[PDB]
Order: structure tokens, then C-alpha cells, then sequence
């Protein structure tokens, strides 16, 4: 009944129970759940509930752009822009204008690459931590770079550079969004950076690109012709960075400076972008919230969640979980204990999560005082950050299972799994993968969870690849999380083989593959 | 003064030819428009039809009826102290410094209590600081609520904020500030809006027998049979046996039994809003005659007696109060030069007469006997040469 | 019942107790300072008592921007920014439009080296003076850059200049923004110099540094590429100061004139910094307040402080002390006569203090007043300048210890200390630090003090390095600061042994190893 | 209660007392004057009071732009800025580029030295005018060159300049402000004037300097690089000049045209300095007011006070003398006869007084009409010009003694002095001070106080230097006030010294030593 911010919500309808239904806000007495309406929760200190340039009204009942992504309904959710270039093809031509010398080479895209490139591997997991320790974290802002059609071949003894003069380099680029905001006057900068050593800067200007670039699109519409650098100019090189390219380091193509606006309502019509731009809201936004990151292998998403800080018994912010900030961020369906994306289920057991070393030691600070000991019931705080990964392959040995192959020994009449049913372990259970399916010269990651009702049982996991291994596990009346990692190589090798033998009383769940980051070839 | 500019040539375009015509004559004739505009409600249909300044009136408050703002706003003006019902001065021009009793003798008589806003009227949109005009130590910074009109609009190298107030404020705190060297009362205030009709009186009437069709079919025969009485002639009988103190020294229990049932029967039916309504009053209300001095308000101190008297005060009603609707002068009160102006709060016993057919009354509202009517305003008009004035008051519990 | 300036807060409150809370003022009554809820001064006088654009209150409340660090929302502590230029490497190239002969040496940038360049050292120091002087006073605005990959040879070999004509020099720079303030349409001047050789002048403009520097950031966001001299182009130079550069001297870089704007809250809805500008403050906030520098070896602040006129009891301000006016202006938790950082412990014995010559007279002339004679229990004065110097070792035999190898013959088991413990000496004690933990060429001041209620049971010390040295110090009935100096070179030399012995009965505490600046190498 | 002006202040409070307590007036009443309060007067027929942009209450309440000092809160004194142009290191290059023949020496500058350079000291003065008279005035705009850092060489011995063409020369320049009121948009114009001929002018546009130059700082913050005229670009020389630096002439520069404006206070908010003018008060305040220096061997102080025409009984306007403008004008304290500041005696018989003819001839004319022999009860009118040269070295037998070298037959046992006491004599009196801090190039005047209780008791005095003199003096039975004058030589030289003899019964006192201009070196 009592409304303090400039908004239709009155702060007693501002905790606790929030109802936009035909632009008026009335009282949940959950009864309504299934009828179409999420869980907005908002400041009534502040109007503008996240560091978006809205109120919490506007937000949460539709009334703004039709552009925005409709996961920020949520006030809890901050419109947060993020611009991303990738990388496609690359040409060598050894003139300035464009007779002469020119290769050309496929190219693939990483863009959380760098951020799961510092993950330590380790073979046991400490306490309820069931997550790695990254030593750097990055978002999606740049992109990493993957030759693939890279045959023995130096890239000099084609080019026949001599003693000084090196050729010109030039490539073609996308430009992609992934995050809830429109760009209108898209005007970026970016470094061509190779192994630290910058070797140009590329601005697109304005008319090149046009006045708009929607969330989750490039300018090529899906597939169509590329942009290259040519409609600032070209980008030459020396000779001390073609070796570099050619033998261990990656192009790197690092987005620097974004500028960019937006279209609010008017009065009248359709949306203004004149007199507003996105070059304030930024540091308004990253204060104050987190930073969720979700890398399914098709795509990514990146997300700012406002959150707590403890020290402050006046900032009456909402509080979440983990979970419950992913769910926020991302959107998923809640069934029995578990969350659900259209294809992808959510889980601290089902994807995996990186943290830096700040969001790591404060997540194993804060799991003493828990007792449950799982991984999403940790309250959100700011200034720390989350890369959750989804495995590439994964089976639980129920109804999900999208390995290519079939297992051997797999026996699905169990219950004493963590989800659904368990495999039996008799002997030996073996599985193979083709090299066709997998993308050479990277690296992969095995994960699974184990059970022995049983003293001192042991299981060996052999690992046939190019480098073959074989590991020791030695499970408990608890669950273990078992993790190897190992490396990929070139199509025309043979297929990856993983066998593992028990004594037979051991259980076994959740069998998750996924890629991490590629190794260097050498050229 | 930007946004007052801005929203000043944003109107000015869309303000058609008669309508600029009257912004042109508000800007030549402000004062007197605004206190015609404070009381014309007052005379007669036929006057108010043949006014020149009614077309300019209708004009500017059709403008201001579709100027509308969605938010509440604060706003800064300086008002005359006997505008609000303080009829002295708490520091004069040269006077600068506030004493600390008569800060407490203003705030006595500002505390708990409404003031009215009526009329046209030019209202700056932020405080005025050094050079601006501050004729008063009162700077009134009032929050005008949602669906309320606002005009902007420019006057040679100025801008100001025409509005038609119809309501009541309640000041919720003043402070005393320091503007150039002078202590200036800050009053943050409250709108208080209330149903008032004044000339307009077919809708009302519409409203009230809307409100009250079915309300004959509620009352008990008694109750029923004792209002048909009463509009068709048992007024006067029950009238004045309220007001000789009837059931105290000659109990008639007949007529006991009668206001009784026309109190229940008010009852029945409440107002399910706050009103504003104008009951013609004589001298014998305020226990005075015709023939008494007091009565002539032409001459000025008998309106002083008039305010030494009766403001502050508690009105009683020992019988039970007819009141219209309607502020139009009439052929049965014209001579009557007291216009009482009650406001009514939520839920109060009553109900509009006029929605059961074959009544001769005109827009009429019965209110309950032994009433106290709270004395609020009373401002001043000429009915032709005849002063007669506007008593603003209300009823209280 | 009175208020007196342009603000909601009255005047009876705001003498003496202050606190904000759900956006109103109540006064302070000493039962709430641990629930974070932490008392202010205001001056009755001025809406603005702070030199800011913004209010006391308005400042106090959180109701402005948030990108400014939190430790300015004490109204008594206004926004100050600060912009300075570092070189990173530097390049030298014999052509102007970029073949030829080209030449790099890796540097390292310094805030705090002409500042310190100016003290000097001595054995003791007499009364209550504990500090010392500079001969000259600078800000953390100009920089000095120290070359690490620089063996033993000159510039001319690997250039070939005879007589006249010489080469070009580029740089890599990046700019940071070490202060309580953002600024946004940032158009730095920045002059190269050496020695007052004013070699160029450079402005950045708009198109390289961006439309924004934050405060608590450089130019490049973490660990990214730095900007290049390339994109006003480059700068010359000739064959007179080559050699001077070769010889003992170095390039130092400082800005003159800083554009930039402030952000503020509209009447309704964005934020706007058009009409707003950081350019018409400075010579009211510098003539009004004072300045405190700190430098911690990783990071480096530097606030103004307004303080107490003291000719004049018209104008009603509060007065400070020295300790009281650090730990608002940058945040520190106070123990027991402790005022802590997130790691740095900050005292007077346990930082390095330094002032110049007219602080030191004023100091010395109301340090004499004073009955328990302490540096920090002085009221504090218009526009005087403070710097603290962070030890990058120091010990205490206490829960603080960050060195690199453990001290000999330690007997912590005392309380006849300043702060709990002292080390009991019954023998030598050594410490063997080594060129692996420090770096190259520096210029060290070890302090300490020592105390012993005996007559004399002199001490003396050894300090082998590449300047070794030996010195006596007596004890005395008083507690007795040392300092010391030495050099270093190259980090290919041996381990620097510090030996001190003195009869069995003295007692020492707070050993401190501190930097002051570079010497200069001979090349 | 009557009011005539713009302003809240009564006639009767504008007249004979003023006080402005808490934006209040009240008349002074003397009882509050120990309690550091000052009473005014201010014209009550305009409302500015003075030339300034500021009229008398909002001067005096402090409610203006506070970069302007504190000795302008009396309505007395008008804001009058003034530009000055100093150089310190001089360059003298034979290309138009930047190689070639360069020499650079260091210059001092002397600001208020071409007021005094004419004047002309008396062994005895006449009557009671105890001041000099000068031949031209100069403000603190002017300044000229000493070079000191010059053995013997010609300077067309650096150059080689042999029949036709010269070389060009280069200079290091600063900005000073004396004056109590900042500009900030400064439009400098210099000329470098060569003894009656112009070489160059030099417009420094808004770039160089930018928009803030504080009053009394120096463009460079105390010790940094000056200012190179490296960043309207080149100055050249023919050879005809080039000599003439050589053997007695030094080269000068004066501003000419500057403007700014001045900080004004909005409504609302910040102080608008872009809608403003330093050009419509110049001669508003450069008419009514009249012009006085003092020359601080550290720095230079320039004020205008508004003073009365005797001959217009109209004007109704305030009536000052020449000490209480002074006082009024720079701020002292008063003490039994004495003003002081807080370490700089002022007094007629403690500084050097310098009046230009029509002055002098003005206070001669003023001189008889006085009954009490005094220089500063002399009444202040329009158009006057005051220098106040206080000597390097002055002592008056009390507790201002600061002479670096002691004396000889000191008999402080006295009371018949001046002010204290007075010197008794017996023999001799020998002062040697050496060369170590005597400032070579220069010209030093020696003035005393004599009385003499006897008929014809005659002293001698030797002044021993370089250019040592002997003289022969009668003193008085009164005080009687005698000047020589001494020059110096390079640092190589002896130490001066002083000697008196008198026989046992003349009394000295009020002893002072002084600088006045340069001599011209043998180069
Ligand atoms: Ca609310
Ligand atoms: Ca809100
Ligand atoms: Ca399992
Ligand atoms: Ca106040
Ligand atoms: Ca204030
Ligand atoms: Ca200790
Ligand atoms: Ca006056
Ligand atoms: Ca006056
Ligand atoms: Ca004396």
C-alpha cells in the first residue's frame, strides 16, 4: 500500500509479491504458477532496480523495446551489452593494394577459449567443491583463433621471404552479440594482436555495418558472404611474427572499445536513439552485478545479475542462491530438484562450473557453514564470476543419452544413483569414438561419478588415444567424481578407445565428455 | 527553467486558435480571470452564459483538462498568507527573522487541516532563489498529484505554469529556510482532491441517480414514508422541531420516531466519496437576523466580525441539512449572501433526494441532524453591488 | 527545528553526529558503529562542504555515482582524478614511416621516484622528528622508467649515428587513472622530458584513449597489449642526449592539461555529462584542502584532504589529526592503535613517512607542544603535503611477517614491547635475502627500532651487499629508530647477508625493508 | 533603516563601522576586536564599492569566488589580476629545425627592479620626507635579466657569427600571477624588447597554459620543468644585437594585452566562467584606484585601493592614509607603534620608501602641513604609485637580529632607541659579512638612524668591499637618517665589511641593508 519510487508498484509489493498482469500489480498467492508468470523481485530503495537505464516497472511489464531479449522481464537482470567478432578465413597477399602471392586458409572460432584455458585439472576433488580453480578469467569480448586445414606445410616456404620484406595480411570478420542489448550506432575497436605483439587496429566505422545489430546475429545473416577488410585498409607484417603464427602462437582479435546506443519508448511512437547512448550504464551495471556465463557447444550467453554485498545492512538488495541466479539469468524450467533448458539440463552435476580464484576461495569459505555440501545452495555475492560449461557429450544411463556410440555393459537395473538409475558394473565396460566426430588437435575432458558399497574395491580406466593412459580409482561408500583429461589429433589417426575394469560392485553415473581449449600443432 | 520552456512550445503547438486566443487574454488579464475564475461558480447560469470572461474561463479550463501530466510533481509559488486562512503577517518586506511564536502560532493554525485551491492561477515549477519574485515569506511547495492539470506556457521573456486548482491541500510539515537573508516558510504539502460540481449539474445529477436509484427500494416503510414527509412539506415540521430542541423540552414521539427513521434511512445508503457541496444559508444559522448590522457585508468590518466570530469554530445543526449541488445563483437564495461550501468525507450518512422521481427539488442532499460543520475559508465576492461571501467549510466527525 | 545551507540536514546535528540511513539524518549516539553504520562531519556553513559538485548529504547518501570508490562517500572526502602516462618499453627505429635498423629495451614505470630522489638518510633521528625530508615535492602525476633488460652495452653501437643525424623513438604507453573520480571526454597533454629537456608533447585526443577512464583502472583493462606511439605520430631526436641518456639519466613523461567531465543525476530519468566538466575545481579544491600520497609497492592512492584554518575561529570547521584524517579518507579498520588495510598494515612503525621542509618546520613547531610527543596527535592544516611509503618487507615479530627467508635466533616469547612481543636477543642475527626476490639496481632503506634499559650494550651491524658497510649503533633509556641505506646491481649477484650483534640484552622490533629509488646504472 | 545602494546595509552601518556576522550587519562597537574581527567602511552612493565585479556585502560576507585570497573580504580593495612572464634558461641555436652551434645559460629574473633602477640616494635627507624618488615606474609585468653563470667570454665566441647572419634564440618561460583574483581563460601577449627595439611578440594562445592560472602560482607547481618554447615559433637575431647583450644591456619582456574571466557564482550550482570578460574593469578599476608594491626578496605583492579627491566635497567616499591603506590592503598586526606581518617589520624607519616625482612632490606638499613629522599620516587620493622595498638584512638592536655575521662593541643597555632601545657606542664597530651570501652583479644601499646628545660629536664610517669608501658624518641631536650605497664583484671576491667609529655618545639605530638593481658586467 505504501510506494516509494516513481512506479505504480507499491514496497510492500515490492518483496515478497510481485504481480504485472495487465499493467497492474497485485499479490501472489500461488495459485497462478502455471499460468504463465516468473518471480520478479525488486528495490524499493531504487526505482531502477538493476544498473539498466529503466525502471523496475518499465521492465517487468513490457513496456520498452521489442528488440531486448525477453529474459530481462526480470528486474534482477540488467540489459548488459556484449559485441563479439569472429573469425572465419585468412589471406596472405603479398601486395598493398589487394599481381602477386596469395594463400588462403579456414579458420574456427573459440570464444571461451582463454577463460577454460587456465582450469588445473586435478584427479580428486577436495570437500563439496566440485568445481576447478581457472588462473585467468575472460568473457566473451575476444575470440581465439583454430587453423584446421593445416597440412605440413611452413607458411614461409610458399610465401619465399627472403631476408626483410614480409607480406600483407587480410582476413574477414563477423560481428556478433551475445547478451540482451541492440546496437544501433555500432562503432568498435579492435587489436590484431599476435602472442602480445599488436600488429594493427580495426575500426568498422558506421556505414559499413548499418544501423542496427540485434542480439544474437551477425551482420552476415546466418550464412552469407563475410566482411572482409577491405570496404582500415590492409595489415602488413614483419619477419619476426610469421614464425610465430606458424609454429605455436594464434592470431588473437581482441575487442577493445565499444560504442554504441539505444531506442527508448517516447511518448508518441516508436523508439528515439539520438539523444541516448551505451557509454555510462556500463560501469553502473559491473558494480553492482555479477558476471553468469553458459557455453553450450552451439552457443553462448552472458549475463549481469545484481547482487550483495555483506557488509551493508542498509542495501536491502535481494539475495539468491547460485542456482537461483543462473536460473534468473538464463531461463530454465524447474522440475523435482532439477532445471531444465529446451534441450539442456542444468545441474552442479550435470554442467560444470569455473571459477577465478576470488569466486573459488570464496565458494569453498563459504560451503563450511553448509551442510548439504552442494555446489548451487551458496548465496550470490558481487564481484565474483561464473563460466558454467556444458559437456559436448553426456549420458546419465536413463533417458538422456546422445553418445554417438553404444556402451558395452551397460546394465540399466539399479537405483542407487544420484539421477534416475545406475550402471551395474560386472567387468569390463567399453566404449569407442571415432576421430571423424571429434575436432583434432584439442583437449578433452572425461568426467563420471562412482560408488562401491565396499572397502577397498578399485577400478583401472584406460584411455586409448594418442597418448594412452591408464588410471587408478580407488572408490568409497561416498561418490566420487573421477576427471581425466587427454589430448586430440588429426582426422586421419585412429579412434579414441575408453575401457574401464572393475571387480564388479562398483556403480557408475553421469558420464560427461566435453572439449576444453585446442593444442598447438606443429607446422 | 528549460523544461518549463520545453513543455511551454510543446503545448503551443498544439494549442488551436481560441485556445492560444485565451492564453493571450490569461496573459493580459491574469489577475482578474483568476479571481473570476475563483468565483464565478457563484452567480447565476444566466450570468455565467451571458460572461465575457466565461468563454475565456471555459477555454483555459478545457486546456487545462487536457494538459494532464501521468506523475505527481512538486512545484514552488508564493501565495498570499489570507489566501490560506493566516489573517496576519509573520515577517513583513523588510522583516527578515522568524521568532519562535509566531512559527508556533502558524503551524498551530496550519496543523491537521485542509486549504482550498480554486480558480486559475500562475504557479513557477522550481524555488525561486535571488532575483525571482518572492513578495511573501510563504513559498508553498506542493505535490501535485497524478491526472492533474499543468500548463506551461511563456509570457515575453518569461515562462509560468497556468493550472485550474479545484482542490484542497493538506500541508504535511513546513520548515523555516534562509533565502537571500529572509526566513521563508517552505510548506511541503499534500493534494487532497474532492467531487465538486460547481456549475456543471446534469452529470452530477446523472451521478446521483446512478448512485441512488435503488436506494427508496432499501428504506423500510418507516424510514421510506418519513423522507416522503419530508421533501413534500414535513421539512418545516420536522425543522423546526429540531432546531426549538424538540425531543429535549417537548418530546414529540411521533417526531422522534420520525427523525429517527430519516436518520436511518440516510444511513442506509452512504456517499461513497468526498464531496463538495453549497448550501444556501441564512442569518438566522449563524444566530443573527436580517435587520442586524452584522449582515450587510458591503462594508468591510462586518466581514471582519464575521471572521472573529465564526472562523475556528464548530457550526452546530441541531436539524437536518439541505445542501445543492449546485453553486449557480437561484431565484429562492438570491438574496442570501451566505453560500456555505461543505466538504464531505468518505462513508458519510446521506444521500442525493433527487433520483426518485416526481420531487420538484433541485439537486438536493440531505445530511443528518445535530451536525458540526468544521470553519474553514471565507472569501469574498460581488454579486452585482451585494458583497456576499464564500464559506468554505467541512464536516467532521 | 534549524537548518541553515542548501541541504535537509539541521543545523543542531550536524556539529558532533552524523549518520544517513534510509535516506534520513538522525545523530550519533555511539551504539550502532558495528552494524556498519560508521558517523561523518559536516560543515554548517556551505551546502557544499566538501570542493565537489555535490552535496554533503547527497554525497553521504549513495545518491550519485558509483563507479567513484566508496570510501569518498564520507562528505569530508571529495572526488579527486588523476591522470598519469607509463611507458612500458621503448623502441627505437631509423625510419619515419615506420626499413632499417631497429632497436628494444623492456622497462618498468615508477610512481614515486623524484619525490623520494630528494630524501636523505641518516643514522638516527633526534627528538620527535621519525620522518625526513624532500628536497623537492611531486605527485604521483610524472613517473620515472627503469630499464631491466639492459646488459652492458651503449645505444650508438646498435644505431650508427656519426655526427648529426640520429633516429626515432617510439614508446608504449598506457594511461591510469589513480584517484576518487572517473572522467569521460578525456583530451590529455602530455610532455616527454629528461632532465628539462622538454623533447615533445603529445595529446591522445579522443580516438585512442577512449570515452571513458574509470577510477581503479588503467587504459587497458587488466592484462591486454598497450597502446603504441603509432596512431601525434612520432618524435625525434638527435645526437646531444644520447649519451646522456646512456650515461645516468632517464626519460620521465608528465601530463599538464586534463579535459574531462563529471556525471550527476538529471531531474527524472539518464544521467548526463554534457554540461559538466573537471576543469573548474581544481584551483578551488587544491587551495582548500591538503594531500596525502600512499604507496604500497603493488598500488598507489593519493586523496586531498580540507582540514581545520587554525588563524581563524570565525570559520567554524573541524579540526583532525593526522591518523584520524588517513583512515577516513582511505578506509582502514581500527584495532587498538591499529589502523588496517585488506593486507597492509599502516602505523607510524610500520610505514615510512615523507614530508618536505615546510611541513617539517611547522611539524617541529607544533610537535613540541604536545605532551605525549606522537606525530599523528597533531591538528591538521590547510593545503600540506603527506606521503607514505608501503616497506615492501617488514616485521614485528608479531601475527605480520611477509620475508622472504626466516630470521635467525628469534625469541618472540616477550612482552616489553610497543606492541606485544619483542625479540629477546641472546646472539647474532642473520637474514641471507636473495636477487631472486628483488630487482635490479635499487636504492634500500632498512629501519628498525631498538630499545634497552641498560647503559651501553652497543650493537653493531654488517650490511654486506655490492656497497657493504658496517655501523655501530648504541642503545638508549628512549626507543630508538635507525635507518640505513644501500645499494644493489644486477639480480646476478650473490645473496645480500644482514648480520647485526650486540651484547645479549637489547631488544629490537619492527624491522622494515623498504625502496626509495634507482641508482643510476653505468652504461 | 535607510537604504540608498543595491545592498541590505544601512547608511549609518555603512559609515564609521561594519560588521558582518552570519549575513548580518551590526556596527562596531569595540569589544570584539581582539576576537579577530575587522571593521570596514563602504560607499553608500554605488553598489560596488570598488572596481571590482563584486560589490561590499557579497566581498564581505565571503560569498564570492574563493581562489581569490583572503585580503580582499574588505570592501576597501577591488579583484585586479595581473599576468606576468618570467624566463629562466636561455638557448641560442643557428638552425630553423631544433644540429648547430647552441649555447644555454641560466638567467635570473628580477621583476620590480626598473621601478628603482633610476633612483638616487642622499647622504642627507632633507626635511621629513624619508623616501627616494625614482624616475619611472614599473609594475611586476616587467622583468628583466641577470646572468650570473657567465665567465669571461663573449658571447659571439659561442656563436662564431662572423659578418652577416646571427643565430636564432630559444627560451625556458613561466607564468605568475600577483594579484588577489584568478582568470582562467588566459590570452597571454609578451614582447621580448631589446633597450628600445622589439624583436618578437608571443602569443601563447589557450593550449600551453590551459583554463586555470591560480593567483600567487607559479605555472609550474614549485620545483618541476620549466616551461620550453618548444611546444610564434622561432625568434631571430641579426648581428647587431647579438653584441649588445655583451656589454651592458639586458634584455627585457612586458606583457601587453591579457584577458580572462573571473568565477561567478550561479543560482543553483557551479561557478560560470565561459559568459565573461577580464576587458569591460580594467578601466574600471585601473581609474579610481591607486597602485601599491611591495617587493618581498621572495615575492612581489600588487594592490589598488580606492582613495578620495580633496578636491570635490561630492564624493562621498572613504578616507584612508598611507599605513592604514597598507594595513588594510595586505593585512597586519598592530603593535605599539608598529605594524608587522607575520615574520616582514614594516615600519617608516624599517623598509625603503619609493615615490615616483609627482608623489613625492604631492607628500612634500603635504609634509608642511603635518605637526607630527610622520611619512604615513599622509591622506590617499587617486593616481598615486607606492613601493615598498623591504631590505635584505635589517636589524634595530631588539628582537629582530638577523644577521648572519655578529657584531662588534655591542651595549644593548639602553632605552633612548626609536622603538626599544638604542645602540651605545663606545669605539669601533666592525660587521664583516662574506661573499657566501652576497648575490654578485648587484647594488646594495646601507641606510641607519643616528642621534647624538652632543654638540659636535662626528663619526666615521669605511665601507670596505670592492669599491670601498670612507665618509665623514655630523649627527644631530634628533634622528637623523643616512644612505650609502656599495656594489660587489663574482664569487672569487673578499668579504664586505663595515666599520663605524664614533667616540662614546652618538646612539645608532634601525640599521638596514638593501638590493636594488644590477650592474652591468665586463663580458
Ligand atoms: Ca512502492
Ligand atoms: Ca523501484
Ligand atoms: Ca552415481
Ligand atoms: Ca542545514
Ligand atoms: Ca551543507
Ligand atoms: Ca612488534
Ligand atoms: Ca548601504
Ligand atoms: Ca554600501
Ligand atoms: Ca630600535
Amino acid at each position: 500500500d505504501l510506494d516509494t519510487d516513481n512506479d505504480n508498484i507499491p514496497d510492500s509489493y515490492e518483496r515478497n509479491g510481485y504481480t504485472i498482469k495487465d499493467l497492474i500489480a497485485v499479490k501472489w498467492e500461488d495459485s497462478f504458477a502455471e499460468q504463465g508468470y516468473k518471480k520478479y523481485v525488486s528495490n524499493y530503495l531504487e526505482s531502477n532496480t538493476a544498473g539498466d537505464p529503466y525502471t523496475d516497472y518499465e521492465k517487468a511489464s513490457g513496456s520498452f523495446d521489442k528488440a531486448i531479449k525477453t529474459e530481462a522481464r526480470d528486474p534482477l537482470v540488467a540489459a548488459y551489452p556484449i559485441v563479439g567478432v569472429g573469425m572465419e578465413k585468412l589471406i596472405i597477399s603479398t601486395n598493398e593494394h589487394a599481381q602477386g602471392k596469395t594463400v588462403s586458409r579456414a579458420t574456427t572460432n573459440s570464444k571461451t577459449e582463454s577463460n577454460t584455458a587456465g582450469v588445473s585439472v586435478n584427479v580428486g576433488y577436495q570437500n563439496g567443491f566440485t568445481a576447478n580453480v581457472t588462473t585467468n578469467y575472460s568473457h566473451t569480448t575476444d575470440n581465439s583463433t583454430a587453423v584446421q586445414d593445416s597440412n605440413g606445410e611452413s607458411w614461409n616456404t610458399g610465401l619465399s621471404i627472403n631476408k626483410g620484406e614480409s607480406a600483407y595480411i587480410n582476413a574477414n570478420v563477423r560481428y556478433y552479440n551475445t547478451g540482451t542489448a541492440p546496437m544501433y550506432k555500432v562503432t568498435p575497436t579492435t587489436n590484431l594482436v599476435l602472442d602480445g605483439d599488436t600488429l594493427s587496429t580495426i575500426k568498422a566505422q558506421e556505414n559499413q555495418i548499418g544501423n542496427n545489430l540485434s542480439p544474437g546475429d551477425t551482420y552476415p545473416k546466418k550464412g552469407l558472404s563475410p566482411l572482409a577488410l577491405n570496404t582500415s585498409r590492409l595489415i602488413p607484417i614483419n619477419y619476426d611474427q610469421l614464425k610465430k603464427l606458424d609454429a605455436g602462437k594464434q592470431i588473437k582479435l581482441e575487442t577493445t572499445q565499444v560504442s554504441g546506443n539505444f531506442g527508448t519508448k517516447n511518448s508518441s511512437g516508436q523508439i528515439v536513439t539520438e539523444g541516448n547512448s551505451w557509454s555510462d550504464y556500463i560501469s553502473q551495471i559491473d558494480s553492482i552485478s555479477a558476471s553468469i556465463i553458459l557455453d553450450t557447444e552451439n552457443e553462448s550467453y552472458e549475463r549481469r545479475v545484481t547482487a550483495k554485498n555483506l557488509q551493508d545492512p542498509e542495501d536491502k538488495t535481494p539475495e539468491l542462491t547460485i542456482g537461483e541466479a543462473i536460473e534468473k539469468a538464463f531461463g530454465a524450467t524447474k522440475k523435482d530438484g532439477l532445471l531444465y533448458f529446451n534441450d539442456i539440463p542444468i545441474d552442479e552435476s550435470c554442467v560444470e562450473l569455473i571459477f577465478d580464484d576470488n569466486t573459488a576461495n570464496k565458494i569453498k569459505d563459504s560451503l563450511k557453514t553448509l551442510s548439504d555440501k552442494k555446489i548451487y545452495n551458496v548465496k550470490l555475492e558481487r564481484g565474483m564470476n561464473i563460466l558454467i560449461k556444458t559437456p559436448t557429450y553426456f549420458t546419465n544411463f536413463d533417458d538422456y543419452n546422445n553418445y554417438p556410440s553404444t556402451w558395452s555393459n551397460v546394465n540399466t537395473t539399479n537405483q542407487d544413483g544420484l539421477q534416475g538409475s545406475a550402471n551395474k558394473l560386472n567387468g569390463e565396460t567399453k566404449i569407442k569414438i571415432p576421430m571423424s566426430e571429434l575436432k583434432p588437435y584439442k583437449r578433452y575432458v572425461f568426467s563420471g561419478y562412482s560408488k562401491d558399497p565396499l572397502t577397498s574395491n578399485s577400478i583401472i580406466v584406460k584411455i586409448k588415444a594418442k597418448e594412452e593412459k591408464t588410471d587408478y580409482l580407488v572408490p568409497e561408500q561416498g561418490y566420487t567424481k573421477f576427471s581425466y583429461e587427454f589430448e586430440t589429433t588429426e582426422k586421419d589417426s585412429s579412434n579414441i578407445e575408453i575401457t574401464l575394469i572393475g571387480s564388479g560392485t562398483t556403480y557408475l553415473d553421469n558420464l560427461s565428455i566435453t572439449e576444453l581449449n585446442s593444442t598447438p600443432e606443429i607446422l | 527553467k528549460e523544461w518549463e520552456r520545453k513543455e511551454a512550445e510543446r503545448i503551443e503547438q498544439k494549442l488551436e486558435r481560441s485556445e492560444k486566443e485565451a492564453l493571450e487574454s490569461y496573459k493580459k488579464d491574469s489577475v482578474e480571470i483568476s479571481k473570476y475564475s475563483q468565483t464565478r461558480n457563484y452567480f447565476y447560469d444566466y450570468q455565467i452564459e451571458a460572461n465575457s470572461r466565461e468563454k475565456e474561463y471555459k477555454e483555459l479550463r478545457n486546456a487545462i483538462s487536457k494538459n494532464k501530466i501521468d506523475k505527481p510533481m512538486y512545484v514552488y509559488y508564493f501565495e498570499s498568507p489570507e489566501k490560506f486562512a493566516f489573517n496576519k503577517v509573520i515577517r513583513t518586506e523588510n522583516q527578515n527573522e522568524i521568532s519562535l511564536e509566531k512559527f508556533n502560532e502558524f503551524k498551530e493554525t496550519i496543523q491537521n487541516k485542509l486549504f482550498k485551491q480554486d480558480g486559475f492561477k500562475d504557479i513557477s515549477l522550481y524555488e525561486p532563489g535571488k532575483g525571482d519574485e518572492k513578495p511573501t515569506p510563504l513559498l508553498m511547495h506542493l505535490k501535485l498529484p497524478r491526472n492533474t492539470g499543468m500548463l506551461p506556457y511563456t509570457n515575453t521573456n518569461n515562462v509560468s505554469t497556468l493550472i485550474e486548482q479545484g482542490y484542497s491541500i493538506k500541508i504535511d510539515k513546513i520548515v523555516r529556510i534562509v533565502i537571500d537573508g529572509k526566513h521563508y516558510i517552505k510548506a511541503e504539502a499534500s493534494v487532497v482532491s474532492s467531487l465538486d460540481f460547481k456549475d456543471d449539474v446534469s452529470k452530477g445529477d446523472s451521478w446521483g441517480k446512478a448512485n441512488y436509484n435503488d436506494w427508496s427500494n432499501k428504506l423500510t416503510p418507516n424510514e421510506l414514508a418519513d423522507v416522503n414527509d419530508y421533501m413534500r412539506g414535513g421539512y418545516t415540521a420536522i425543522n423546526n422541531y429540531l432546531i426549538s430542541n424538540g425531543p429535549v423540552n417537548n418530546p414529540n414521539p411521533e417526531l422522534d420516531s420520525k427523525i429517527t427513521n430519516i436518520e436511518n434511512a440516510l444511513k442506509r445508503e452512504p456517499i461513497p466519496t468526498n464531496l463538495t457541496v453549497y448550501r444556501r444559508s441564512g442569518p438566522q444559522e449563524f444566530g443573527l437576523t436580517l435587520t442586524s448590522p452584522e449582515y450587510d457585508f458591503n462594508k468591510l468590518e462586518n466581514i471582519d466580525a464575521f471572521k472573529s466570530k465564526w472562523e475556528g469554530q464548530a457550526l452546530s445543526y441541531p436539524n437536518f441539512i439541505s445542501t445543492s449541488i449546485g453553486s449557480v445563483n437561484m431565484s429562492a437564495f438570491a438574496k442570501r449572501k451566505i453560500v456555505l461550501r461543505i466538504t464531505i468525507p468518505k462513508g458519510s450518512p446521506g444521500a442525493y433526494l433527487s433520483a426518485i422521481p416526481g420531487y420538484a427539488g433541485e439537486y438536493e442532499v440531505l445530511l443528518n441532524h445535530g451536525s458540526k460543520f468544521k470553519i474553514n475559508k471565507i472569501d469574498s465576492y460581488k454579486d452585482g453591488t451585494i458583497t456576499k461571501l464564500i464559506v468554505d467549510a467541512t464536516l467532521i466527525p
